[PDB]
């Protein structure tokens, strides 16, 4: 079943019924991996080795948003108080390294640490800031503008608004870094060319009607993401 | 311009004051364009966002006939009074 | 002068990049012309080594990197120095120097923050004789030679770890903070425990060589 | 917000290192750990 | 008919002709437009697949699991039983020493599996269901075991059958987690007993994982000709209409 | 070439209030300002055409042998003088400059009130100095007097200081 | 490279001045090095595009 | 589910065509079929501007087109009629041929505007199971009907 | 026939069920083809009838004005919002028209 | 045939072909099983289109 | 200037020569050329057919392949029947194109609109009284295109 | 809010206002929504059926969910999120703004003296277990279909 | 202000209180034959009275 | 689901429609009694049609 000599991964998957949709200028690491119903807005950035599920149920995430290297993000299926177990992402969020999302609901401009753990039912209100090393207790709200901390959250003190434009130009400033990775990129792949021809490659075992191709018109599409398939 | 050459001082005020309230008309929906994000109005297609280049370069052309058409306005004039000096010959 | 250099080498680079993306869509429109599909395989773009413009990783040829890993921008290594499965190293913003003999554990993610205040040094500097177990997180920090940093370890931007110090497993380092030499410190608002001994230091040291030897091992059985 | 870099090579900033002295001995099982730079 | 004869060479041309030279000529100028930005560029490569990784007489077997991710890292002495899922980004050391992985048991994404020391044996045994971001190293992991996201487990815990480990909890060495025991905190203390709609909570908690895992397994292991089919269905049901989804 | 150059300044100035403004009035503000302006444009443009169909030329030499009647001078006269003090504020028409002072970013507010208001008192001059009136100046004078009165006035009660230098 | 040199000898507070110091000047180098290459990326539009937009303008106006 | 962008495709290369047709032509000014049609350089001169500005437009909707199927093949049928027919509009002579000329166009235009798409594939999932009354196809119909009789009529 | 301002609120509706494309289409068939026609009817066709047409066009454009200059302040559609610009423009042209025939 | 890890061999043939291919009326015009493929569709089409064949046919 | 001689495979080319941007001359303007059949019949123009007709005809049919093959780009969920049929289809109306072409061709040597090979007797003396093509047209391509400059 | 240093954080239990909903198909629902926003977000976020929300709230600038409502506002645009809301919690409500009247009494459907446009509401404290019942909302322009 | 903003302002809010948004169809036929008819009379007029 | 939008099965139950849907009681009764009324029960969709009426 396994022992293939090269990776079959794929960064953009699709459970069937279930595409992710990915706006404008927004990079997601290829060692990173992105199935089912995931929405993205514009400008978002996912770094490299991080998982994000949208199976049981949708996954929605704002525009400037920045999510770290290890983070797995996903969704529980229901909700003790009946609330929908999707989970909702604002514009300016800023999610480290190491950490794990599940079920919950982050306005804008939130920024959680390196190592948080957010359970399912979670409300996290806009400007609100969590530690590095942090657990949010399933089905706990977080107030607006306040900075959190303790594997079981305490409160440490409200954020001045100093505090809150330093965190929204933190936002801003992981554009143009993800815009370079992009330019690293080249909108033609050419690692087919590495590879050799197999007996299957040249004489299948089927053959299909043909329909309307998947890069119908692909010719007069920007080329504005070379990540594209 | 050509309403002063006739003569029409009347049919000059009454322009004007369509010209106001369509003018008034039209720019009151520059207020309307205010959004606290981005709009995100754009087709996705292979999961990505369906960015057109045919028709955005078609925009740029127009685009560029529309901030500087005033400087090539006379060489259209001169074939439109052409065109219309066929009309009695 | 040197102005006119980068100006030719950016001309080249250009003009390459021109030639390279003309010849892969000729190459599309034979596949097509062809009925070939070859070209529409969706094979995986992931780089072990991703240099940016002038940011090229440099190591030695004693160093083992995962397939699973990335390096990314300027990437310093020394010798007989191990990068884990999946780690990351982006130093897009600045640098990342790795010493020699340094272990650097699976899921460990290295990066820079873009400012610091004056004095403070905005890279990530890693000396020699270096442990970081799996799971930890990096952010412009200073470790000295001989520092062990248990598995799922949070350091923060200006942070000195002096030498022959140790981490204990699930901790936090606060950004701009001073662990002195020869001590251990564990929790998440790290606190202070007794000064290590000469055993546990012989222990450490062992334990690093060990997997310095491991990390040989499977980088030879790699190959 | 300001972007600029404050590590100048021109010339070196004037300081002294003798004021804010740190710890880095004698310490308990609860204070927090002492800072690393110190120089005004 | 000259149109259709015209046609029909002209085919022939295309496919014999015109397109060998321009995959030639395009080849070419790929390969020598590569060398021109060296070494300030990088080229796409074959990403090995770290699955199946055999080392000195380390043999997995893990033939027997329902769900392998590509992305996951499987090497040395790994033995996976019947219906066992291993998630995206999960990493297994057997060779710092054996890894056992009982019937139905799930271990999520970016979960890290290795012995502290090299002579030490982590076993996990059914039913067992371990959250992501977790690490584990040199674990007895009895039946029916919940560990949570991001959660720590130590080179001598003993988890009892039936055993609770919240989420984000760190397991400190030699710990017996009794059973139908909640424990949590940074330091995990036992904080409370289990409550038998809790357990049928953890339990179709625990069934729904498999059968994602199932549902993944089916995803991720079609072929390149399969993903094109998939590909081309999506634009064209994106394109379909309301008569075409009647027919069908 | 007078005229076009003129009518030239209004975009960047409401792009400017438009993107660069941080209050949040200064987006109706904007609009005030573009709808005043215009007017007054428009009018100046009535005047401009009058004068080009009239007399076919593009130079102020040319209007020294050409005689406007005293119907025309007159509806010229009116026309350039309402034009050009709805940009250089008279009395009847502030309200613009008031609100777009009120909510404009204080860069573009110097801009606007040290240089932009006298590129209206430059070109009536020029249109004032090239053509021969025979009207009396009586009204004008007194619309400018009404509105160096009305906005002297007004400054007692203001609180605000940036509306105290806009009434200035 | 004083991060690879030897410096067991040394106090552990000499050692990270020292790690400090170097990391500071090779940043410096690094600096410079970044800021020229976006000068030249600066400069050569100029010089390459400046004739031809100069051209489009006078044919237009004059 | 047919693409029609061939069938646009189709349209341009024949409006091309016919823009060959007025470069190249010759005659003298004077009227034909019996003094219906007229022929003079005003008359040709706003054939071919009608004709060319329809090419462009179709061009952009040809352009357009590959980002959303959501028009038919009888759509641009009707599309293709109507920039068939208007410049023989153009180039009417008596007011008889004229207004036979505009119902013929006019029915050309009702028929575009029957063959409107109706029901859309979208994300609202919670209208299934009951019945909503849209009425805008109904009122297009009923108003371009009622001014086409009243137009002709007078 | 063409909608304008005396009788231009069922062009409103008619645009309110059209698609986009059919307003593209349905603006440039408008203006290049029945709205030039309709103008050369008094400038070139018919021009012998001016002396009665003139006052007949005065009387429409001055109705239309003020039919309009209040109307489309109340509209919330998009639309409506195009319909109106394109009976906007129509009234100017006709105020040109009605210049020309001088 | 790989040059500096590209390969020039490179080939991968497209299982979505039309399923009128091979067909008997797909064959060049004036053929045998052409003919024999246009035989059959020219009597489908009078069959089910009498009167339509009768008049387009005998009036032209 | 000169023009392509009729009668001959790149007669054609003359459709694309002219003197004067107009459409057509007025009604009491004297063609550019002697007339043969002022009021010709459909017969007329076909028995007037010669190798610059059939040229034209040629240039349809090299021409139609590639505008065919164009049009053909935009099908999807077709058949190779229904692929065929279409290329025939298209190709077959650039072709009648082309044969539209050759008889207005024919039918403007038969008025004499276009160089038929022959000469009036008296030429029209015409003083050029606004020149703002000569120079450019000599020093240019265009001067191809137009007939006495 | 108002908390002290080492304190736990609340509950979103405890901070839930509820809303009783009859369909426009005769049926019962129960919604969760929160204070400081407006009934047509929480309405929209648990997928209530009867409203189109054709114009989807409205402006950003100068909005009608502002405490102080300003006067250069323009209010509701299409007048397709009407809701019912029963007696003692629409009396609480207030008269109408002028505006928000206008797009009410020029809708094409019925309307009642109750009616209350759902983007015009701001969900507060003293809403908790309000009774509003959701006739299905009249459809405007071609492409409340796509 | 209310002189130079607030009368148009007003004018065009009065105006409006006597315009229905939507068209019905008695109202579009009346229109059609109010416009006919009585730009009849009104042209009838001017030729004859004044 | 394979073929049905959104749609998402649960523990014991196939489920109708999508997450956060509201559960029709109409279509309970059609899916779980095919063709049996044992009355003609008077629900408020009932009642309120036979007020249009
Ligand atoms: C593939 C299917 C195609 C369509 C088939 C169904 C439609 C059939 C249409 C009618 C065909 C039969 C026509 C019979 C009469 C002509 C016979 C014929 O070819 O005669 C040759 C003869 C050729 O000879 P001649 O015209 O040069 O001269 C007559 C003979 N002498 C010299 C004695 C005077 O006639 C013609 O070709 C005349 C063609 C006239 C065309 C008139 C078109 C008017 C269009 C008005 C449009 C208004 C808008
Ligand atoms: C705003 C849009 C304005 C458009 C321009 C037209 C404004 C109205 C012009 C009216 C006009 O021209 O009336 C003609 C009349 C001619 O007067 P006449 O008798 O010939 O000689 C004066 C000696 N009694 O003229 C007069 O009697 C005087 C005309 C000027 C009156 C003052 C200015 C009015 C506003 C301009
Ligand atoms: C105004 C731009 C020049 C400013 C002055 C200047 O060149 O400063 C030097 C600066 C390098 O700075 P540094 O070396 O740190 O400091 C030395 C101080 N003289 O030098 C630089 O930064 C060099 C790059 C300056 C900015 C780009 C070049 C601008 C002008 C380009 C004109 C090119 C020609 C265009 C017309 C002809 C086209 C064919
Ligand atoms: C009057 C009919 C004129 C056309 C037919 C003339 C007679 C003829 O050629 O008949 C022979 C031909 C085939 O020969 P047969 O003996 O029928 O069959 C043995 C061959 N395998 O038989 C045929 O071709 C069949 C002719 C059928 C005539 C039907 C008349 C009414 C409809 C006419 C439609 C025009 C097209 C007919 C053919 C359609 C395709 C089959
Ligand atoms: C490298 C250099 C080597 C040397 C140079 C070599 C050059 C070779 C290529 C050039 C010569 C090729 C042959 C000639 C060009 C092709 C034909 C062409 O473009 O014709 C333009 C057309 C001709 O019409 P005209 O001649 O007036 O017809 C009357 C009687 N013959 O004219 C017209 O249609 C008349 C104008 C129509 C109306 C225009 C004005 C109104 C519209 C203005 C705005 C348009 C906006 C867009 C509209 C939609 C169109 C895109
Ligand atoms: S949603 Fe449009 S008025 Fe409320």
């Amino acid at each position: 079943k396994y022992g293939e000599n090269i990776s079959k991964h794929r960064s953009l998957m699709s459970l069937y019924d279930l595409h992710p949709q990915i706006g404008y200028q927004s990079y997601i690491a290829p060692n990173s991996t992105v199935i089912g119903e995931v929405t993205i807005g514009n400008e978002t950035t996912v770094w490299y080795n991080s998982v994000i599920r949208g199976d049981v149920n949708a996954v929605q995430i704002g525009n400037n948003v920045s999510i770290g290297e290890n983070v797995v993000i996903h969704t529980a299926g229901s909700l003790p108080t009946g609330q929908p177990a999707s989970v909702d992402i604002g514009h300016y969020v800023i999610i480290g390294s190491k950490s794990t999302i599940y079920s919950c609901t982050i306005q804008d401009e939130v920024v959680i640490g390196q190592g948080c753990v957010i359970l399912e039912g979670a409300r996290i209100e806009k400007g609100a800031m969590i530690a590095a090393n942090s657990v949010v207790p399933p089905g706990r709200l977080i107030p607006a503008g306040t900075l959190w901390a303790g594997n079981p959250c305490t409160f440490v003190r409200n954020l001045t608004k100093s505090e809150l434009a330093t965190n929204i130009d933190h936002a801003k400033k992981q554009l143009h870094l993800a815009q370079q990775h992009r330019y690293e990129y080249l909108p033609y792949n050419s690692a087919y060319l590495q590879k050799s021809n197999s007996e299957e490659d040249l004489n299948p075992t089927k053959y299909d009607d043909v329909t309307i191709n998947y890069n119908f018109g692909d010719e007069e599409r920007a080329q504005e993401n070379p990540l594209k398939y | 311009l050509y309403s002063s050459f006739k003569s029409q001082y009347l049919l000059i005020l009454f322009m004007t004051i369509l010209n106001i309230f369509g003018m008034y008309f039209y720019i009151q929906n520059l207020r309307f364009v205010v959004k606290k994000n981005k709009s995100s109005i754009l087709n996705y297609k292979n999961y990505y966002v369906n960015i057109n280049y045919s028709i955005t370069l078609n925009i740029i052309l127009l685009n560029f006939f529309n901030f500087f058409g005033i400087l090539f306005l006379s060489d259209l004039i001169i074939i439109l009074n052409y065109i219309s000096s066929y009309i009695y010959i | 002068m040197k102005l006119f250099q980068a100006m030719w080498t950016r001309t080249i680079y250009s003009i390459g990049r021109m030639v390279r993306e003309t010849g892969l869509a000729l190459d599309r429109y034979g596949c097509k012309l062809e009925q070939d599909i070859s070209c529409y395989e969706p094979l995986s773009r992931h780089r072990n080594i991703l240099p940016i413009y002038d940011l090229v990783p440099t190591f030695y040829h004693s160093t083992f990197i995962a397939p699973n890993s990335s390096l990314i921008g300027a990437v310093y290594l020394g010798q007989n120095t191990v990068v884990g499965y999946g780690s990351t190293l982006r130093g897009d913003n600045h640098a990342i120097r790795v010493g020699h003999n340094t272990v650097i554990g699976d899921k460990v993610a290295i990066s820079n923050v873009a400012t610091l205040a004056a004095g403070i040094p905005v890279s990530t500097n890693i000396g020699n004789h270096v442990n970081i177990g799996a799971g930890c997180v990096l952010q412009s920090c200073v470790v000295d030679d001989n520092v062990t940093v248990g598995h799922n370890t949070v350091i923060l931007e200006g942070s000195v770890l002096e030498r022959g110090s140790v981490i204990a497993p699930n901790s936090l380092v606060p950004a701009g903070r001073l662990i002195p030499s020869g001590q251990l410190w564990a929790g998440s608002p790290v606190r202070y425990v007794r000064d290590l001994k000469e055993e546990e230091i012989k222990l450490n040291l062992e334990q690093t060589e060990q997997n310095l030897s491991i990390g040989k091992t499977h980088k030879s059985s790699l190959i | 917000r300001q972007n600029f870099a404050k590590n100048i090579t021109t010339t070196d900033i004037p300081k002294d290192s003798h004021h804010f002295a740190a710890k880095r001995s004698g310490f308990t099982q609860t204070e927090q750990a002492p800072f690393a730079y110190n120089d005004v | 008919m000259l149109r259709l004869r015209l046609f029909d060479a002209y085919e022939k041309i295309s496919m014999t002709f015109l397109g060998p030279l321009y995959r030639r000529i395009g080849k070419s100028l790929a390969q020598t437009g590569l060398n021109i930005q060296q070494p300030y560029t990088s080229d796409d490569r074959l990403v090995p697949s770290l699955r199946n990784i055999r080392v000195t007489n380390k043999i997995p077997s893990i033939n027997d699991s329902e769900f392998i991710a590509p992305n996951s890292v499987v090497i040395g002495d790994v033995i996976t039983k019947e219906g066992s899922s291993i998630w995206y980004g999960a990493t297994l050391r057997g060779e710092l020493g054996p890894i056992e992985i009982g019937k139905q048991t799930v271990i999520q994404d970016l979960v890290n599996i290795q012995s502290g020391k090299q002579n030490q044996k982590t076993q996990i045994g059914d039913n067992v269901f371990i959250g992501p971001n977790s690490y584990i190293q040199s674990s007895k992991i009895n039946d029916n075991s919940f560990v949570g996201m991001g959660s720590t487990v130590s080179t001598g815990c003993n988890l009892a059958s039936n055993a609770v480990v919240a989420a984000g909890s760190v397991v400190p060495e030699n710990t017996q987690v009794p059973s139908n025991q909640i424990w949590a905190g940074s330091p995990a203390q036992y904080l409370r007993d289990i409550t038998p709609e809790e357990r049928q909570v953890l339990q179709e908690h625990h069934q729904e994982c498999v059968q994602l895992a199932r549902i993944h397994a089916e995803e991720t292991e079609k072929s390149f000709r399969e993903v094109l089919n998939d590909f081309d269905r999506i634009t064209a049901e994106a394109e379909y209409d309301h008569e075409s989804l009647a027919l069908q | 070439l007078f005229f076009m150059c003129y009518e030239l300044l209004l975009i960047p100035s409401f792009l400017i209030v438009y993107f660069v403004s941080p209050s949040r009035r200064a987006i109706q503000a904007s609009l005030y300002f573009v709808i005043w302006t215009q007017l007054g444009s428009l009018l100046v443009l009535i005047a401009i055409s009058y004068i080009i169909s009239i007399t076919n030329t593009y130079e102020f030499n040319d209007l020294k042998y050409f005689n406007f009647t005293n119907s025309e001078s007159t509806i010229i006269i009116f026309l350039i003088f309402l034009g050009f003090g709805f940009k250089a504020p008279i009395w009847p028409f502030h309200y613009w400059l008031t609100k777009t002072h009120v909510e404009a970013p204080s860069g573009f507010s110097i801009y606007l009130s040290g240089f932009l208001v006298k590129t209206a008192l430059y070109g009536f001059y020029k249109f004032n100095t090239s053509i021969f009136i025979d009207i009396d100046s009586s009204i004008f004078i007194a619309i400018c007097i009404m509105g160096v009165v009305d906005s002297s006035l007004k400054m007692w009660g203001q609180t605000d200081l940036k509306k105290l230098v806009a009434y200035g | 490279n004083v991060l690879l040199s030897n410096r067991k000898n040394l106090t552990p507070q000499e050692s990270v001045q020292k790690v400090i110091n170097y990391a500071l000047l090779q940043d410096a180098k690094q600096r410079s090095r970044t800021l020229r290459h976006i000068k030249a990326s600066w400069v050569i539009p100029a010089l390459l595009f400046t004739y031809p937009a100069w051209y489009l303008a006078k044919g237009a106006v004059n | 589910k047919q693409n029609p962008s061939f069938i646009i495709r189709l349209n341009l290369l024949l409006n091309s065509l016919m823009v060959l047709y007025l470069i190249t032509f010759n005659g003298y000014s004077s009227t034909f079929w019996w003094s219906h049609f007229k022929l003079n350089n005003y008359s040709l001169y706003m054939y071919l501007l009608v004709i060319i500005f329809n090419n462009y437009f179709l061009y952009i909707t040809e352009k357009h087109i590959k980002i959303l199927n959501n028009y038919s093949i009888d759509y641009f049928f009707s599309i293709i009629n109507i920039t068939l027919f208007i410049p023989m509009i153009f180039l009417s002579n008596t007011l008889f041929t004229f207004f036979f000329l505009i119902e013929l166009v006019s029915c050309a235009i009702f028929y575009k505007f029957i063959v409107s798409k109706i029901s859309f594939k979208n994300s609202n999932y919670k209208d299934n199971y009951f019945s909503i009354f849209s009425k805008n196809y109904l009122n297009v119909l009923f108003y371009q009907y009622w001014s086409s009789f009243f137009s002709s009529v007078m | 026939k063409l909608g304008i301002a005396p009788i231009q609120l069922y062009k409103i509706e008619i645009y309110k069920g059209l698609p986009f494309l059919s307003i593209f289409f349905y603006t440039t068939f408008y203006f290049l083809i029945f709205f030039l026609f309709f103008s050369l009817l008094f400038i070139y066709y018919l021009s012998a009838l001016n002396n009665f047409f003139w006052i007949i066009l005065l009387i429409i454009s001055i109705i239309g004005i003020f039919y309009i200059i209040s109307i489309i302040f109340d509209i919330n559609l998009f639309k409506a919002f195009l319909a109106y610009s394109t009976i906007i423009n129509s009234i100017s042209f006709i105020l040109l028209i009605i210049a020309i025939i001088f | 045939f790989f040059v500096d890890k590209y390969n020039f061999s490179r080939r991968v043939v497209d299982h979505r072909q039309p399923y009128d291919l091979n067909f008997s009326i797909n064959n060049p015009v004036g053929s045998r099983v052409w003919f024999k493929a246009w035989k059959q569709k020219a009597i489908g089409n009078f069959l089910n289109l009498v009167g339509v064949h009768y008049a387009f046919y005998g009036a032209g | 200037s000169q023009t392509f001689a009729h009668d001959s495979f790149l007669g054609g080319l003359n459709l694309f020569k002219r003197r004067d941007p107009r459409f057509v001359l007025d009604q009491g303007e004297r063609p550019p050329y002697p007339i043969i059949n002022s009021n010709s019949s459909f017969v007329d123009v076909l028995s007037n057919f010669n190798k610059a007709d059939f040229g034209l005809v040629l240039f349809s049919a090299a021409i139609g392949f590639p505008l065919s093959r164009w049009v053909l780009k935009g099908l999807t969920f077709s058949s190779l029947n229904y692929r065929r049929g279409l290329f025939s289809s298209v190709y077959g109306g650039v072709i009648l194109w082309g044969l539209v072409l050759g008889f207005n061709n024919s039918y403007y040597r038969l008025n004499g609109f276009v160089d038929n090979g022959l000469v009036w007797k008296r030429k029209e003396r015409k003083l050029n009284k606004y020149d703002f093509t000569s120079e450019f047209e000599d020093n240019s391509f265009f001067k191809k295109l137009r007939i006495r400059d | 809010h108002h908390h002290h240093a080492g304190d736990q954080a609340d509950r979103v239990a405890d901070k839930i206002i509820w809303i009783n909903i009859q369909n426009r198909i005769g049926q019962f629902e129960r919604i969760s929504a929160f204070e400081g926003e407006s009934l047509l977000e929480a309405l929209q976020r648990n997928k209530v059926a009867g409203i189109v929300a054709t114009c989807e709230g409205g402006e950003d600038i100068n909005t009608m969910l502002e405490k102080p409502i300003d006067p250069v506002t323009y209010g509701p645009f299409c007048s397709s999120c009407q809701v019912v809301v029963s007696n003692p919690w629409r009396n609480k409500m207030g008269n109408l703004h002028y505006l928000e009247e206008r797009n009410l009494v020029r809708s094409s459907y019925p309307t009642t003296e109750n009616s209350r446009l759902a983007c015009c509401i701001l969900v507060e404290k003293w809403m908790n277990e309000m009774i509003i019942s959701i006739p299905q909302n009249p459809n405007s322009v071609y492409e409340d279909n796509m | 202000e209310y002189l130079t903003k607030k009368t148009i302002d007003s004018f065009i809010f009065n105006n409006n209180r006597f315009n229905f948004i939507n068209l019905v169809e008695s109202k579009y036929f009346l229109q059609i034959l109010t416009l006919i008819l009585y730009l009849f009379f009104i042209t009838i007029f001017i030729l004859f009275y004044i | 689901v394979k073929g049905k939008g959104s749609i998402r099965k649960g523990i014991h139950g196939e489920g109708f429609g999508a997450p956060s849907h509201a559960h029709d009681a109409l279509i309970h009764q059609i899916k779980q009694s095919k063709d049996t009324m044992d009355y003609q029960n008077i629900t408020n969709e009932v009642a309120q049609n036979f007020a249009n009426h």
